[PDB]
């Protein structure tokens, strides 16, 4: 049985990460350690602890034998952010890691910020969505508050963020509003108040129904 | 090489669901087929594989008695069936073949799993499949417009932009799971103001578990 | 019959020789076939007289066994056809008495290249030969 510890790590870009499996039992050196990006399978790194599988960066770069291991990445480039797992081969049951999620910082970016108001055709259904988007942001922290004619709203929101962006290490973040079409036609202004480090004040994008 | 696996699944507990695993070009030299899982926020856990030369197999105590692992050489089609579905049985099911082995020990072999399969995702409920409604969101030097996905299960739903002629600032977010039990996810591209009203966008929204298929035209609002 | 394949491989120290089991650098008198522990053994065993035979594990008292040579009673009892190879456990090619019938043909087998991998380049032609007062037709491989 092998340990991934930590289970992640936040690391700036040409710096060099160092990642760490332990098996509880010696699995020689029949250790492998794999990358799986946002969304896509997990594809191989190493093998036998230290051989670079075939195209893949020399700055990709394991070590050890018996039972530690360490994966190295020298050089850190926005691409690689992504799961890591080790696996080992020495006996059966095959197992691996619980995996080290690598976060890969950038600069302080703002979200930029769009407010969509429900569609007719939803509306007329008996159901609107009011959609608040905050895209391309760093760090993951974001607050989104809902105002409907100045009141604050709570619990009729829910939040989806993505992974990070493999290529400008920013993430986005969708907040919908979800109300009764009789809600939605009490009301006027929708308005999305966004609150992020790299905004001096909070962002507000708002609409007024029928405009 | 590239691993080619049947799409997405929906399957009642105590089902049996049988997963595919076909090779992009011919068949390639490999000793053996294993199929590995991940469930939807966890992470990687070996099911069984099969060493096709000499017919042996081997499997994780877990699925004892359930599994058959098989490969077929003429083909290059490997399959998982998994019998006695239940609901911890839900994950992403990976076909993995590997090329060189490490060690042998009777009569199976063992090393790293080089080439691996896109990943199948396999949802087992007694819920009913339903299929999504998708609404657009308008746009109001760059503009954000995207296509809203509601109320369908399971997971997953795929959603390209102009038949995938469309895919840099795209952003199709991780569904939320709605006190209805129902799942909905917005995909949003931002795109040149400029654009607006003369360029066309559709997106284009695929739900395998319901065979539905949906283009959706989002165009600024009247 | 295929799990009689004692199937002990530990590729160890040279690396990428257990592939040659599945699919595809370059002299002293071999000592006589005894009985060899399967143990030690990775991949079938060939013996030749002179034409290629598979022998499978048995116990030593020659009773066939079925468990890919993983028990301390699997053995190949190979005293008795001319010589016999095989491969051990870390990917040395092993000779008792390789199967040449001519100083530069060698008897054809399934699993010649991975035991005598500087014959690759051989041709396989039909051949007969005279061995001890018995013609025999066999396959040989010839630089
Ligand atoms: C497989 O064959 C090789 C070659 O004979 C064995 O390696 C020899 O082992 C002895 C005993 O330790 C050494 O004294 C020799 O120097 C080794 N020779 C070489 C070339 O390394 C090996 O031990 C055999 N493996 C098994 C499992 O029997
Ligand atoms: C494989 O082994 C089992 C038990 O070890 C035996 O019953 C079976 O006959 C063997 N199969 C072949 C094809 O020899
Ligand atoms: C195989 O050999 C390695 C060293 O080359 C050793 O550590 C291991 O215990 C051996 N047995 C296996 C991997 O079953
Ligand atoms: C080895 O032999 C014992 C008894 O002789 C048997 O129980 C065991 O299953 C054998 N090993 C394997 C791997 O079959």
């Amino acid at each position: 049985e092998l340990t991934q510890s930590p289970a992640t790590l936040s690391v700036s870009p040409g710096e060099r990460a160092t990642l760490s499996c332990r098996a509880s039992q010696s699995v020689s050196s029949n250790l492998a350690w794999y990358q799986q990006k946002p969304g896509q399978a997990p594809r191989l790194l190493i093998y036998g602890a230290s051989t670079r599988a075939t195209g893949i960066p020399a700055r990709f770069s394991g070590s050890g034998s018996g039972t530690e291991f360490t994966l190295t990445v020298s050089r850190l480039e926005p691409e690689d952010s992504a799961v890591y797992f080790c696996q080992q081969y020495y006996r059966s049951p095959l197992t691996f890691g619980g995996g080290t999620k690598v976060e890969i910082k950038r600069t302080v970016a703002a979200p930029s910020v769009f407010i969509f108001p429900p569609s007719d055709e939803q509306l007329k259904s008996g159901t609107a969505s009011v959609v608040c988007l905050l895209n391309n942001f760093y760090p993951r922290e974001a607050k989104v508050q809902w105002k409907v004619d100045n009141a604050l709203q709570s619990g009729n929101s829910q939040e989806s963020v993505t992974e990070q962006d493999s290529k400008d290490s920013t993430y986005s973040l969708s907040s919908t509003l979800t109300l009764s079409k009789a809600d939605y036609e009490k009301h006027k202004v929708y308005a999305c108040e966004v609150t992020h480090q790299g905004l001096s004040s909070p962002v507000t994008k708002s609409f007024n129904r029928g405009e | 090489q590239l691993l080619e696996q049947s799409g997405a699944e929906v399957k009642k507990p105590g089902s049996s669901v049988k997963v595919s695993c076909e090779t992009s070009g011919g068949t390639f030299d490999n000793y053996a087929l294993n199929w590995v899982r991940q469930a939807p926020g966890q992470g990687l856990e070996w099911i069984g594989g099969v060493v096709p030369l000499f017919g042996t197999t081997r499997n994780a105590q877990k699925f004892q008695g359930r599994v058959t692992i098989s490969d077929d050489k003429s083909t290059g089609t490997g399959h998982m069936e998994l019998r006695s579905l239940r609901s911890e049985d839900t994950a992403v099911y990976y076909c993995v073949r590997s090329v060189t082995p490490r060690y042998c020990g009777g009569g199976f072999c063992y090393g790293e799993f080089d080439y691996w399969g896109q990943g199948t995702l396999v949802t087992v409920s007694s819920a009913s499949t339903k299929g999504p409604s998708v609404f657009p969101l308008a746009p109001s030097g760059t503009a954000a417009l995207g296509c809203l996905v509601k109320d369908y299960f399971p997971e997953p739903v795929t959603v390209s932009w102009n038949s995938g002629a469309l895919t840099s600032g795209v952003h199709t977010f991780p569904a939320v799971l709605q006190s209805s039990g129902l799942y909905s996810l917005s995909s949003v591209v931002t795109v040149p103001s400029s654009s607006l009203g003369t360029q066309t966008y559709i997106c284009n929204v695929n739900h395998k578990p319901s065979n539905t298929k949906v283009d959706k035209k989002v165009e600024p609002k009247s | 019959h295929i799990n009689s394949t004692a199937l002990n491989c530990n590729e160890s120290l040279n690396t990428g020789w257990l592939a040659g089991l599945f699919y595809q650098g370059c002299p002293h008198y071999p000592r006589p076939c005894g009985i060899v522990p399967a143990k030690s053994v990775c991949g079938p065993v060939y013996c030749f007289t002179p034409s290629p035979v598979v022998v499978g594990t048995t116990d030593r008292s020659g009773a066939p066994t079925y468990s890919w040579g993983a028990n301390d009673t699997d053995v190949f009892v190979l005293n008795n056809w001319f010589g016999c190879t095989w491969m051990n456990s870390t990917g040395f090619t092993k000779v008792c008495g390789g199967p040449w019938i001519t100083p530069r043909c060698m008897v054809d087998y399934p699993y010649r290249l991975w035991h005598y991998p500087c014959t690759i380049n051989y041709t396989i032609f039909k051949v007969r030969m005279y061995v001890g007062g018995v013609e025999h037709r066999l396959e040989a491989a010839c630089n």
